[PDB]
């Protein structure tokens, strides 16, 4: 990689510069170089990797939706399909980079529960993103790969984290949206969102100072979805 | 900082 | 290059799709391909190429400004800020070089209407102005000379072939006057341009049409908005 001759601490430093400049492609490239040094990320470094690649694929998905929509209005000429396919291929390239980093460097049996859940949930998210644009046999394997990563994350978080934990709630929220938008299982979507919300309320005594803010916003998103689906 | 943004909520 | 196998009409069409999805790099790449087919661009196509590269350099200028600012607050340990500012600087320079390459290679001609010849000569001035913002010493002097020279060519064409009230002539004057003040350190030339521009426009204001008796007015306010700010 072009980041191999750079110091770990300088790659982290320029990832922060890239963020302040809103240069997410560079932020991602720097954080990828950092991960390749082969040391465990701190919680803060983990968050920078995730922020950087969330912004890259986030922009590409939004661009895919605009084009995918303009294509469907031709209900023709090949231009819109072609351009949608170009953007699609770039999004698949970035998703493969992140899954490659997760499998190669970040997902392990060892390390705290928060890290093992956060990473398995990322794996679920990026397979979810590949599922949105995929077809046929590829699509089936990709949806099985998402559910499976999400499911592993859920087993770790039910065993090792309180029901109020923001990473556990965010895993449930995203898994529940997978069920709804991807796996065509409104029933599993509504059931997960409801048991997630209710279990946090029944164990509210566990809600920490450090999660009060993040867990309360995630609980509102769980509720808002239940209201949209019922 | 960043955990909420980092969790890339759907 | 990469767009050589695509139909001109297909490149225009995809530049518009790119704009709707706010993918300004792709939009610019598609328009560069269209220009490379070697045919004149229309007023609409002209505007698409302009909007595309204006968004690409605009994002890079703004990122350079953020890094250049964080670099100065290192007054007050590490070469990282400077290195990253240089990386972004070089990308900005690369995009400006691409646009000047297109204007000199394909778009700037003795032929075509006055509007198209002024549009392209002004864009050359704008992109040299952008290179001047990040440049130093001898390179910076050559670049400021190149800008003035392009702006001045555009001014000679607009003074001879457009009426005083014409929006394109007024917008060229505005931009050129700001270059004088903010880049070339010539307050005297900046004031003189804005004054002769406003006075000549004012003397023919009775002629001004509906189709463009709005833009013309807005720019005429900015001429005198800055005249009092420079006195
Ligand atoms: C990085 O590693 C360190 N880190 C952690 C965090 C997030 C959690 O840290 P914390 O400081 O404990 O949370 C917190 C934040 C903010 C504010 O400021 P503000 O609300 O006045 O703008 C506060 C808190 C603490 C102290 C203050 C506050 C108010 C309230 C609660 C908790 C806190 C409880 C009662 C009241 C409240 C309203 C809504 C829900 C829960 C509570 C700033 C920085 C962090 C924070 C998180 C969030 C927001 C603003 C702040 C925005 C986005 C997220 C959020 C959730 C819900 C509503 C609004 C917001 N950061 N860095
Ligand atoms: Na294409
Ligand atoms: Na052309
Ligand atoms: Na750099």
């Amino acid at each position: 990689g072009a980041m191999g001759s750079m110091e770990r601490a300088s790659l982290i430093q320029k990832a922060k510069l890239a963020e302040q400049a809103e240069r997410y492609e560079d932020m991602a490239a720097f954080m990828k170089g950092a991960v390749e040094k082969g040391e465990e990320l701190s919680c803060e470094e983990r968050n920078l990797l995730s922020v950087a690649y969330k912004n890259v694929v986030g922009g590409q998905r939004a661009a895919w939706r605009v084009l995918s929509s303009i294509e469907q209005k031709s209900n023709k000429g090949p231009e819109v399909r072609e351009y949608r396919e170009k953007v699609e291929t770039e999004l698949q390239g970035v998703c493969d980079t992140v899954l490659g980093l997760l499998d190669s460097h970040l997902i392990k049996e060892a390390g705290d529960a928060e890290s093992r859940v956060f990473y398995l949930k990322m794996k679920g998210d990026y397979y979810r993103y590949l599922a949105e644009v995929a077809t046929g046999d590829d699509k089936k394997r990709i949806i099985d790969s998402a559910r499976s990563a999400y499911q592993e994350a859920m087993d770790i978080s039910k065993k090792e984290m309180p029901p109020t934990n923001p990473i556990r709630l965010g895993l449930a929220l995203n898994f529940s949206v997978f069920h709804y938008e991807i796996a065509n299982s409104p029933e599993e979507a509504i059931s997960l969102a409801k048991t997630t919300f209710d279990e946090a309320m029944a164990d509210l005594h566990t809600l920490s100072e450090d999660s009060y803010k993040d867990s309360t916003l995630i609980m509102q998103l769980l509720r808002d979805n239940l209201t949209l689906w019922t | 900082q960043g955990l909420l943004d980092a969790l890339d909520l759907a």
